[PDB]
């Protein structure tokens, strides 16, 4: 009497992980937006002189 | 020749991304060819403009 | 009497998600399709002034 519906879901639970989409989406941009600064920086910096 | 669930689901919408990218940079170029026309027009209009003040 | 193609049919259905093709591609058109308005917005703007 073989749980063909219990393996599987023994299967799925030891090959993934979990993944919260807002949160691999917040730190991307935080680190792009600290560059993209610095690059605005210098620009305004060299019409300014 | 075997394949995993989802991979030509990735290739197929790589290859739409650059259609659209470079469908873009099409119409940019466009609009920058026609500002040659503008600049073109205006410094002839202005020599056939002063002429018609000198000769009167 | 192990049924071979009920255990696969099982590990299938629990590994797997259901994506529309046409509809992951109008998304992606419709966000990088507001950039493109703001981008000849600007150069259209420039050639007038």
């Amino acid at each position: 009497d073989f749980d063909y519906e219990k393996m599987a879901n023994a299967n799925k639970g030891a090959m993934t992980e979990n993944a919260d989409e807002n949160a691999l989406q917040s730190d991307a941009k935080g680190k792009l937006d600290s560059v993209a600064t610095d690059y605005g920086a210098a620009i305004d910096g060299f019409i300014g002189d | 020749m075997p394949v995993l669930l989802g991979i030509p689901l990735l290739l197929r919408f790589l290859g739409f991304l650059l259609v659209t990218l470079f469908g873009y940079l099409l119409t940019f170029l466009k609009k920058g060819f026609g500002k040659i026309a503008i600049a073109i027009s205006l410094f002839l209009a202005l020599i056939i403009g002063l002429n018609s003040i000198l000769v009167g």
